[PDB]
RNA sequence: CGAGCAGUACAUGCUAAGACUUCACCAGUCAAAGCGAACACUCAAUUGAUCCAAUAACUUGACCAACGGAACAAGUUACCCUAGGGACAGCGCAAUCCUAUUCUAGAGUCCAUAUCAACAAUAGGGUUUACGACCUCGUUGGAUCAGGACAUCCCGAUGGUGCAGCCGCUAUUAAAGGUUCGUUUGUUCAACGAUUAAAGUCCUACGUGAUCUGAGUUCAGACCGGAGUAAUCCAGGUCGGUUUCUAUCUACUUUCAAAUUCCUCCCUGUACGAAAGGACAAGAGAAAUAAGGCCUACUUCACAAAGCGCCUUCCCCCGUAAAUGAUAUCAUCUCAACUUAGUAUACCCACACCCACCCAAGAACAGGGUU
RNA sequence: CUGGUGAUAGCUGGUUGUCCAAGAUAGAAUCUUAGUUCAACUUUAAAUUUGCCCACAGAACCCUCUAAAUCCCCUUGUAAAUUUAACUGUUAGUCCAAAGAGGAACAGCUCUUUGGACACUAGGAAAAAACCUUGUAGAGAGAGUAAAAAAUUUAACACCCAUAGUAGGCCUAAAAGCAGCCACCAAUUAAGAAAGCGUUCAAGCUCAACACAAAAAAUCCCAAACAUAUAACUGAACUCCU
RNA sequence: CCUAUACCUUCUGCAUAAUGAAUUAACUAGAAAUAACUUUGCAAGGAGAGCCAAAGCUAAGACCCCCGAAACCAGACGAGCUAC
C-alpha cells in the first residue's frame, strides 16, 4: 500500500527498499559499542559500489570514444592541407 | 507467420511536444540508461529472451546501468516493452575514488555521492 | 460481427483503443444560441404587398369578414352573386397582410385578421346590396370594414346603409 | 442449463471472455510506460562513427580472461601430506 | 504433366588445388593449374549398390520398377490360436436441411399479410465434408416402470378469419390431466381393421437386459443362388443354436390428503339462417378412467383374502376484454399515476403396566387389547 | 508326458537406498512407420579461439504487380562457440497466435511453416496440461507489486381542406387522373392532364395545393446481494527486507 | 474454520469411471568385450616366453536386467472314457 506515493516523494514504493527504516543498524551494545555490520548491508554496500564504479567506467569510456573520434577528424583534416603546399602549378595556369 | 518485428524509425523521433512532457533535452542528450525489467521473459520469443542477458537484466526489478549509444540502444528497442528506460542523473557529480561506498541510486534515477540516511537539517 | 473468438490480448487492445468523442465543458444546447441569419425575403411576399397595397388604394369600400368553412358550391355561389354588384373577394394571408397594416394608416384593423378571413371590396360602396346577400347565411358575420378611409363596425354598416 | 460445447477457452465456440474496467486501466498503465520508453531512446550521446572502437581495447582484454581461464585447466596438485594424513584414523591414546 | 531416351563426339585422354551436396551414410556435382593434344558435349529427369557370373585383360550383366535391391515362396480359416492395440458418448459460426422471423415479388374473383408463399436474408437445430470427380458396405423393438421438455394431439382461456350458425383455418396462452385395442409385416417399420375428446413431437447411455425378452451385429451344423481350380466366400435366401451374478456403497421403499373426460337430457329445435342445417353459457342425470377404501350382497371363496363386486372424490389460473386519464389540455385499457373482469381446509397429536397371552398389528422389531 | 528349453516374442507387465547437477520435437533410409541405423538434439571430459547480438553494403529476371520477413553482417552488448575423446537416450508430441496447404472447400477435419506454452514452479481466468502473470528453489506470525470483477432496456403523433377548361386525345364492348401510349398545358386567392387505394367501367375517396427493435428442450433457477461517502485498497514461490 | 482432484504404469494429456494393487511377512529383476577415461609402476621401451610400441606398455577401477506365449522337434506313455 502506498507504493505510487512513495515514488513521488523521491523514496523506494518499497519501505524496506533503502532509507533510515533498513539501512540503519538493528541494534548496539548497551555499553554504547556499535554492533558489527550486519550481513545484508555488507551486501549491499558491495553492490551498490559495483554499481558505482561500472557508472564510472561507462562515462570515462564514451568521453575517451568521443575524444578520439575528435582527434581523428581533426588528424584526416590536417591531410588535405599537406598534400596541395608541394604543387607549383606552370604552363597556361603560371 | 510470427516473425522479428521491424519498428520504424519515425517511431523513435521525439516531438516538441514530448520535451516538455518527460523533462528531455535534445541538445544535451543523457549520457547513461537505467534500464530495468519489469516484464517477464516467459511465453516471449527467444530472441528477446538472448537480448535480456545480453543486457544484465535476468533479475526483474534490478537496476542496470547502459550507455546511450545506437548499438546499446538497437538491443534496447527490441526489448522496450519488457524493461523500463530512466536517464541517470548526477546532481553531486560522478562518484570519486572516496565516494565508492557512498553512493545510492534513488528511485527518481538519480545517483547521489552522500548517503548518511539522517533528517535534513533544513 | 465478432465471429471469431478473439484472444483476449487482442479483445483488451480493441477496448482500450476505443473512440472516445470529444464532450464539451457545457453542452452547446445550454448555451444562448446565434441568431438565425437573415434571408431573402420571398419575391411572392413581396408581390403580395404590392397586390394588398393596390387593394387599400384603388377601391375605397372594403369589407372584412371571416372565410367560413362553407361548401365550395355556396362559396362561389355567393361570390358570383357579390359580382353582379361589383364586389370582389380578396384573400391575402395575414403574415404578410399584417406587416402591412402595422406599417400604414388601417393600423386598429389588426385584431380583426384572427383566423379565416377574407376581404369584400368594391370601387362603390354599395353596403346595402351586400348585406342582404349576407343576411342569406346567418352563420357568417362581418366582422367590421373601412369606407372613405374611416373604420367602421358592422353596425355601422348598417346605419351607411339606411 | 448454460453447457458450453467442447472446452471452455479453446475450440470453436469458446466461452465468452469480457474486459473489466481494471483490465483497461492495467493495459494504459503499460503503455504509459513504454510509451516514455520510446521518447529515451530517442536522443543518442554519440552517433555511429563516433561509437565505433570505443570499446575495442576492454572488449579484446576481456575474452583473453576468458581464454585465459579456459587454458588453464588441468588436474590438481597432489600432496604428499594428504596421504600420510590418512594414517591418523588409528591414532589412539596409550 | 513427364522420365526408364536419343543425338553429336571418339583426347566423351591422363592427372590435380579448392569447394558444393537433396538435411545421415551410400551416391551425386563443379573445378584452376599441369602433362598430352587441338588452334570437363547437348539434354529438367533419361537411372540400380554388394555378392555372384562371364572374360587374357579391358569390360559387361537385373520393368533387382516393392526402383537402399531377401538368390528362389500364393490363397484361405465363420475350426481358429497367441501376444497386444483401438472402439453407445462426444466435436462441427462453410455447404445442406428443418423451424420461427425479415423482405412484399406472387397466389387467394378485387385484395401483400383470412390463409399460402419464390429468389433471398437474420437467428435456433440436425447433418455432410480434402479427394479412385468408381461400385458397395459400417444397433434396435417389446414387457414393466416411467422422469422431463413444449416446438400442444385432446380437455381450458383469448384474438383474426374469405368466422351467419354448426364444423373448420390461423395465432397467442396453458404441460394440471389424458393419449386404446387388434391383423399382416418388420435397418423391428409401415400398411390395414375397429374406436376414441385425442390415439402428440421428442429427450432421457434402444431411458430402463446385476428386472425380463425378440431380432440384428455373426458366427461352431446345414443347404439354395452367385463367386473361386480348390480350400472357401457372399451386407444375399432359409433352418437350428449357452453368459452368470448370494447386493458391499449411494439412492429409494404410504408426497398422508383439491379428478379428469365423454355421452344423454335440459336451454332448444332456441340464437342464427331463405331453408337445409344448427350452438353456446347455466343446470340435472347416468357412464368410463384415475386416486383412495371396503366385504352387505354377488363372485373366487369361508373365523378370511380378493374382484368381476360396492363406496367416496373438494382450488385457481393470466392469453386477453374494457373505463377514467396525462406525456402529446382531443384521443389513447397505462412497461404513466390508476379502476374492473376469474387478473385453503382436512389428516396426524395424551404415552416407563407390560412378564406372558391374544390380536382384524406384524418379516424381526414395533403397535392395539388383557375389565 | 519328458527332453531339446532359461525355445522365441520389434509385444504386455515389472525393475528395489539418499542427495545434487545438466537435460524436449530438424530429417533420411528401412518387408519400414508398435522397430532399428545414421544425422540432429542432449551429456561428460579435453583442447582451442572466437561465438551470439549485429551498421552500412550485398542477394533475378519472370506471368504485369504486390507481405511479415530471411540470409549475410563490422561495431557494440556479452560469454560463449568450435574442435577432440566416449557413449547412452529422445522423436505422430498436444494446444494457442499467425501465414498457408488439400479439384479455386469462410467453419470443422487432416497436413506444413514461424513463435509460445505444456510434458518444471506459482498466482489469476469458477472448476481448468496448452490463455494471462511469473520462472533458481531454505526459514519468517514482514513489505511492495504483477495478472486479475462484462456491458446492455429498444417504436405516440400531423392539423385542415379540395368546386373547376374535361371522360386531355388514342386504342379498347366501354376502361374516365386512377389497363396502356402520347403530350404534360390550364381557369380560380390556391389543386398532379394524378402519388396511392376501390369500382367489369364509372362513382367514392386520401395526399400534394390554398388558408390555418425477437425467442424456445428436455433431473432442479442457480452465489448471496447492492443505482449515493470524496481510487484507494486487496493480490504470487516475482522483487525487497533478517 | 481455512487449504488440498489417491499411487503406479501406459499415452500429447489420467481425479479420471484406462491398467495393477484386500493386507502382512519373506522371496523376487543390469551378467561382458574393443576403444576411451582415471589412478600407480617402468619407459624408447613395456610385459613373469607368445604380445604391442612413431610415448608407449603393464595392472587395477569403472558400462550392457526379470516374468509371460500360441508353437516346432525327438523319444516315450495311453483305446479301463470314446470311435470302430
Ligand atoms: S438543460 Fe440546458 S437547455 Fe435544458
Ligand atoms: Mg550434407
Ligand atoms: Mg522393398
Ligand atoms: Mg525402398
Ligand atoms: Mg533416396
Ligand atoms: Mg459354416
Ligand atoms: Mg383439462
Ligand atoms: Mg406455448
Ligand atoms: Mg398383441
Ligand atoms: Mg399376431
Ligand atoms: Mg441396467
Ligand atoms: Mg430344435
Ligand atoms: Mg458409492
Ligand atoms: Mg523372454
Ligand atoms: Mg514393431
Ligand atoms: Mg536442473
Ligand atoms: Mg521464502
Ligand atoms: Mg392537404
Ligand atoms: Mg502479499
Ligand atoms: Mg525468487
Ligand atoms: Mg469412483
Ligand atoms: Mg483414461
Ligand atoms: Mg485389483
Ligand atoms: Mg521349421
Ligand atoms: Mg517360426
Ligand atoms: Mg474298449
Amino acid at each position: 500500500a502506498g507504493g505510487q506515493w512513495r515514488l513521488q516523494q523521491g523514496l523506494a514504493a518499497n519501505p524496506s527498499g533503502y532509507g533510515p527504516l533498513t539501512e540503519l543498524p538493528d541494534w548496539s551494545y548497551a555499553d554504547g559499542r556499535p554492533a558489527p555490520p550486519m550481513k545484508g548491508q555488507l551486501r549491499r554496500k558491495a553492490e551498490r559500489e559495483t554499481f558505482a564504479r561500472r557508472v564510472v567506467l561507462l562515462s570515462q569510456e564514451m568521453d575517451a570514444g568521443l575524444q578520439a573520434w575528435q582527434l581523428r577528424q581533426q588528424k584526416l583534416q590536417e591531410e588535405q592541407r599537406k598534400q596541395e603546399n608541394a604543387l607549383k602549378p606552370k604552363g597556361a595556369s603560371l | 507467420k510470427f516473425t522479428r518485428s521491424r519498428i520504424p524509425e519515425k517511431v523513435f523521433q521525439a516531438s516538441p511536444e514530448d520535451h516538455e512532457k518527460y523533462g528531455g533535452d535534445p541538445q544535451n542528450p543523457h549520457k547513461l540508461h537505467i534500464v530495468t525489467r519489469i516484464k517477464s521473459t516467459r511465453r516471449r520469443p527467444y530472441w528477446e529472451k538472448d537480448i535480456i542477458k545480453m543486457l544484465g537484466l535476468e533479475k526483474a526489478h534490478t537496476p542496470q546501468v547502459h550507455k546511450n549509444i545506437p548499438s546499446v540502444n538497437a538491443k534496447l528497442k527490441v526489448v522496450k516493452h519488457l524493461i523500463r528506460i530512466k536517464p541517470l542523473k548526477l546532481p553531486q557529480g560522478l562518484p570519486a575514488e572516496e565516494n565508492m561506498s557512498n553512493t545510492c541510486l534513488k528511485s527518481t534515477g538519480e545517483l547521489v555521492v552522500q548517503w548518511h540516511l539522517k533528517p535534513v537539517e533544513q | 460481427r465478432h465471429r471469431r473468438v478473439m484472444h483476449f490480448q487482442r479483445q483488451k487492445l480493441m477496448a482500450v483503443t476505443e473512440y472516445i468523442p470529444p464532450k464539451p465543458a457545457i453542452h452547446p444546447s445550454c448555451l444562448p444560441s446565434p441568431p438565425s441569419p437573415p434571408q431573402e425575403e420571398i419575391g411572392l411576399i413581396r408581390l403580395l404587398r404590392r397586390e394588398i397595397a393596390a387593394v387599400f388604394q384603388d377601391n375605397r369600400m372594403i369589407a372584412v369578414c371571416q372565410n367560413v368553412a362553407l361548401s365550395a358550391e355556396d362559396k362561389l355561389l355567393m361570390r358570383h352573386q357579390l359580382r353582379k354588384h361589383k364586389i370582389l373577394m380578396k384573400v391575402f394571408p395575414n403574415q404578410v397582410l399584417k406587416p402591412f397594416l402595422e406599417d400604414s394608416k388601417y393600423q386598429n384593423l389588426l385584431p380583426l385578421f384572427v383566423g379565416h378571413n377574407m376581404l369584400l371590396v368594391s370601387e362603390e360602396p354599395k353596403v346595402k346590396e351586400m348585406v342582404r346577400i349576407l343576411r342569406t347565411v346567418p352563420f357568417l358575420p362581418l366582422l367590421g370594414g373601412c369606407i372613405d378611409d374611416t373604420i367602421l363596425s358592422r353596425q355601422g354598416f348598417i346605419n351607411y346603409s339606411k | 442449463r448454460g453447457r458450453i460445447p467442447g472446452r471452455q477457452w479453446i475450440g470453436k465456440h469458446r466461452r465468452p471472455r469480457f474486459v473489466s474496467l481494471r483490465a483497461k486501466q492495467n493495459m494504459i498503465r503499460r503503455l504509459e510506460i513504454e510509451a516514455e520508453n520510446h521518447y529515451w531512446l530517442s536522443m543518442p550521446y554519440m552517433t555511429r562513427e563516433q561509437e565505433r572502437g570505443h570499446a575495442a581495447v576492454r572488449r579484446r582484454e576481456a575474452f583473453e580472461a576468458i581464454k585465459a581461464a579456459a587454458t588453464s585447466k588441468f588436474p590438481p596438485h597432489r600432496f604428499i601430506a594428504d596421504q600420510l594424513d590418512h594414517l591418523n584414523v588409528t591414532k589412539k591414546w596409550s
